[PDB]
């Protein structure tokens, strides 16, 4: 169990020393598996402004898993829910060691900015996202304002 | 008309033969195969047997018994000579059957008094009653010192009662001196008991010796760390390749266990090492210790839920740990008196005429049975085998040409098992009289009673003197004859008329 307690404080070093300008992740407590983290929405997107936690909870043999990453923040999102669940490919199937715990905010953060509705976790928002851009925008703006700001 | 017989189909201590010879059984000590009455209880049955109920109540003496079981006969004899009146050729058989019995029930009866009468004037016999803490009766001392199917064995428990009362052990224990002793109780410093104790002896109250403590890959590690050197490094010279020689060492292990098992690939396929592990999965660094590097290795190298998914021996039942003295002194003893099971099959087979407790008192081999005992009870080993391996090791040593095949080894677990359990409340553990039926010996199994023919007793109390007539032959006798576990009830009587009547009561079962 050390395997990924020694990994985790090298990500945390990483994030430390060069964080990115629109993330930010670290622990609660001395805890070192359960994180929390915060995407800002894009300057190009209706999320623009709000400010989005996550919780990351790590498992025992980390790296060789994913991690488990979801909005503590309510976000009006194709690929997101009222649970927190985002969808991503690389929390799923596409995981891998190289893989740092900030490429996934990163990856959390483009598809905010450039959504795909073809892998829809909620349905209703992506009929909206593909027939109506100004009514998804207007809605998920004012959603941005109200649970985010 | 079927009489009402009063012969009784069973009586204490009265074997009868195929050929209608009567058997009187001297008992030794309660039991079947292992005695349940040791130290100074041990006596109670003799007591019983030659005086009945003079101490305490509720059981007769022989004497007693057989004077009924005479008059019993006597009843049904008259009854069958008032029916032949009536019907000439009446019982026939069994009316000389009966006289036959009654002719030899008087005889032992003789003989018992004959034995109080003329022959206890050392008072062995009468001791029996005045006494606190009897011996046994010489006579009986010396069918056991001859027995080739009985022994005694003796352990030693943490408190030893002194007050053992069987002679000669065929394995025995260098004990501590008891509390009933002159200086009182003190712990020996040497011996099996004494390194037992010290080393399943938790060092305090608040932290105990627990049963796994070993993950099957705790154990791989540990396999693994034995091979380097004393001095050996993460940090020195050639890094990569002292991962090499460990990863090495961890695919040794692999393969004792499993086949599937590989080291080249982490469960992504890509090359595993130590830049790989210091880089990319960032598992392992500077700080990481050599034991560190065989995790990670591991870790890399398979999933963590199939270590998980990879009959119950004496040692472990419900106990998960060692916590109290108590729970020490008990798994001390099972260790010894396995010991002494195996030394009771070896002697019995005829393999070793040793004493194997002698042995494993010594230096090197007290010390080590009890820490390689140790060892398994906190992975979780079979303990078993491991004192089984010991002495496969050492045989030559312990006066056996040769190993015990796994079928021996079965069989010895086996016994072991039966006979602990049937022990295992025992007030004391200090001694045990066990005894195989399936032998060669002059030593019986009937009504729940370790025992020797009366007359064999009486043959060796007397010394020869006093003549056994028309008993002559009986002891021989009862020796040809399939076995040594005699059955309760004694079928030439009884004749299988409750048989027809276990019969008549399932005919009602039907309606």
């Amino acid at each position: 169990l050390a395997m990924a307690l020694k990994r985790i404080n090298k990500e945390l070093s990483d994030l430390a020393r060069d964080p990115p300008a629109q993330c930010s992740a670290g622990p609660v407590g001395d805890d070192m598996f359960h994180w929390q983290a915060t995407i800002m929405g894009p300057n190009d997107s209706p999320y623009q402004g709000g400010v989005f936690f996550l919780t990351i909870h790590f498992p025992t043999d980390y790296p060789f898993k994913p991690p488990k990453v979801a909005f503590t923040t309510r976000i009006y999102h194709p690929n997101i829910n009222s649970n927190g669940s985002i969808s991503l490919d690389i929390l799923r199937s596409q995981w891998s060691p190289a893989l740092t715990i900030s490429k996934v905010l990163l990856s959390i953060c483009s598809l905010l900015c450039d959504p795909n509705p073809d892998d829809p976790l909620v349905p209703e928002i992506a009929r909206i996202y593909k027939t109506d851009r100004d009514k998804y925008n207007r809605i998920s703006r004012e959603w941005t304002q109200k649970y985010a700001m | 008309d079927k009489i009402k017989f009063k012969e009784p189909e069973r009586c204490e201590y009265l074997h009868i033969a195929k050929d209608n010879k009567v058997h009187i059984l001297l008992p030794i000590v309660g039991g079947d195969e292992i005695g349940l009455d040791n130290t100074a209880e041990t006596t109670g049955e003799l007591l019983t047997f030659f005086y009945g109920k003079t101490h305490g109540g509720t059981k007769y003496s022989a004497e007693h018994h057989l004077n009924e079981y005479k008059k019993n006969l006597e009843d049904d004899i008259k009854a069958i000579g008032v029916q032949r009146k009536i019907s000439p050729n009446a019982y026939e058989d069994l009316l000389k059957e009966k006289k036959e019995r009654l002719e030899q029930i008087e005889k032992y009866i003789d003989l018992i008094k004959v034995l109080k009468e003329k022959f206890d004037e050392q008072r062995e016999i009468d001791k029996l009653r005045t006494e606190g803490i009897p011996q046994l009766p010489s006579g009986v001392k010396e069918v056991i010192k001859s027995s080739e199917n009985a022994f005694a064995l003796r352990l030693s428990p943490d408190r030893p009662d002194s007050f053992t009362r069987f002679d000669d052990p065929l394995f025995s224990l260098k004990r501590n001196r008891s509390q009933y002793e002159a200086g009182g109780y003190q712990r020996a410093t040497d011996g099996l008991g004494a390194r037992l104790r010290s080393e399943l002896l938790p060092p305090d109250k608040d932290t105990p010796i627990v049963f796994n403590k070993k993950s099957l890959k705790d154990k791989i590690v540990d396999s693994v760390l034995v091979q380097l050197d004393k001095d050996f490094n993460t940090k020195d010279g050639d890094r990569g390749q002292k991962f090499e020689d460990i990863k090495k060492l961890v695919l040794e292990e692999y393969k004792k266990i499993d086949s599937e098992l590989q080291v080249d690939e982490d469960t992504y396929h890509q090359p595993l090492n130590l830049d790989y592990l210091e880089n990319i999965a960032c598992t392992l660094d500077d700080n990481s210790t050599a034991k560190d590097w065989v995790y990670g290795i591991i870790g890399a190298t398979t999933e963590a839920d199939y270590w998980p998914k990879k009959k119950v021996s004496v040692f472990y039942e419900k106990q998960k740990e060692i916590k109290f003295e108590s729970d020490t002194n008990t798994m001390s003893i099972k260790v010894q008196y396995l010991l002494a099971e195996i030394n009771f099959y070896c002697k019995t087979n005829k393999l070793s005429d040793a004493n194997f407790g002698e042995f494993f008192d010594k230096e090197p081999h007290a010390t080590e049975v009890a820490k390689r005992v140790k060892e398994g009870l906190v992975q979780g080993a079979e303990i078993e085998p491991i004192i089984y391996n010991y002495i496969n090791s050492h045989h030559a040593e312990l006066g056996l040409t040769s190993e015990l095949s796994s079928k021996q080894q079965e069989e010895i677990t086996e016994k072991f098992t039966q006979r602990y359990h049937i022990i295992e409340n025992s007030p004391h553990f200090d001694e045990f009289f066990v005894a195989d039926p399936d032998k060669k010996g002059n030593i019986f199994s009937h009504q729940g009673r370790m025992s020797c023919h009366f007359l064999d007793f009486f043959a060796r109390q007397t010394k020869g003197k006093y003549p056994l007539g028309d008993l002559a032959g009986h002891q021989e006798a009862l020796q040809a004859g399939t076995s040594n576990r005699l059955h309760h009830k004694n079928e030439v009587v009884a004749q299988g008329y409750e048989k027809f009547d276990q019969f008549k009561k399932e005919v009602v079962k039907l309606l």
